[PDB]
């Protein structure tokens, strides 16, 4: 039986389980490089978060609740695609961009943070969450490698990386690669979506490794077609729910579903804090690259008889229980 | 316009 009931139990077997033995340890730090979410929230009251903003940037101009209930306006009516930019062109033009970011950077947060009883449970809701907005090109690898720096220096256990900067191969710049490696030498996981792209292009940081890559799945655990797959997104990448993940959005308590690999990115890191905040409460050593290939190596395979690209589940679907078993003797 | 971070469609 389920002490915490969380949403998606029913889709990530032994989720339930390991909700009975943590909801997160203070101990662990999750430095979260997105948008700029909003802690009035009620999915926050009470939650461990601070905001780091890189000190190297200026600070944008605020952003009305006026342009951010346009922007759920033309949200709620479901339009999409052509039609969804020209509206958001005709009411929010400067700052329509903004907008997605911090909107996502809401919902991104709360799947990893967000109180029990809340509209918004997440998945590691006593662990310490350090978001470091990027309002204020911005997602080069230069900033991007600098904002991991600072994470290191705040005391990241994970890196939350929000961000997919194109590229058509493995090849990023060397000073992110340089970054990700020290994030290795250091024993800090990052997390980061494999992209949306369906392989029309894949994305910095999933692609390098070090890394855990993250795969969209949907409600039934085959993976999205959107969600982007192959080389090291394969090797060292893990599937999660993906479609329809409950979360906030700014300037309201009501929350919203939404689909794609930046939603499933933050299961993957609420997972991940959750098995090194046990290892915490047991008095074992905090071990990132353990919970990694703990991760990795237990993922359960797609069955090629009913998905037709078993590549692309990745390693396959997050299986607690196996992670649990390799790294605590479950 | 790429779908990302959330898929429309």
């Amino acid at each position: 039986v389920a002490l915490h009931p969380h949403d998606l139990d029913e889709r990530i077997p032994g989720l339930a389980d390991l909700h009975n033995q943590t909801l997160g340890d203070p101990q662990i730090t999750i430095v979260i490089i997105d948008g700029d979410p909003d802690y009035t929230l009620s999915c926050f009251e009470g939650a461990e978060v601070s905001k780091v903003f890189p000190y190297w940037h200026e600070p944008a101009e605020p952003i009305t609740p006026e342009d951010y209930a346009a922007f759920q306006s033309i949200r709620d009516q479901g339009l999409k695609g052509k039609e969804k930019e020209e509206a958001l062109e005709a009411v929010i033009p400067d700052t329509k961009d903004r907008i997605v970011l911090n909107d996502a950077a809401c919902h991104v947060t709360s799947t990893i943070v967000g109180q029990e009883h809340s509209p918004v449970f997440g998945i590691a809701p006593n662990c310490r969450v350090i978001n470091m907005p990027q309002d204020a090109d911005v997602m080069s690898p230069l900033n991007l490698a600098r904002a991991i720096d600072l994470a290191l220096e705040l005391g990241a256990n994970i890196i939350h990386c929000a961000f997919c900067r194109p590229t058509q191969t493995s090849e990023g710049e060397e000073i992110l690669v340089q970054a990700i490696k020290k994030c290795q030498d250091n024993n800090v996981l990052i997390v980061s979506p494999t992209g949306n792209n369906s392989n029309e292009s894949w994305c910095l940081p999933a692609v390098l490794p070090g890394t855990l890559a993250v795969g969209a799945a949907k409600v039934d655990g085959t993976p999205c077609h959107f969600s982007n797959w192959g080389g090291n997104n394969t090797k060292e990448g893990i599937l999660a729910p993906g479609e329809e993940i409950l979360g906030a959005q700014p300037c309201t308590e009501e929350p919203v579903r939404l689909t794609g690999t930046s939603m499933a990115a933050p299961v993957m890191t609420g997972i991940s804090a959750l098995l090194m905040s046990l290892q915490v409460q047991q008095g074992k050593p905090v071990d990132a690259e353990a919970v990694r290939t703990a991760l990795l190596k237990t993922a359960i395979p797609c069955d090629p008889e009913v998905v037709e690209e078993p590549e692309r589940c990745l390693r396959g679907f997050v299986n607690i229980p196996g992670a649990m078993k390799v790294l605590f003797g479950q | 316009p790429i779908p990302f971070p959330a898929y429309d469609g």
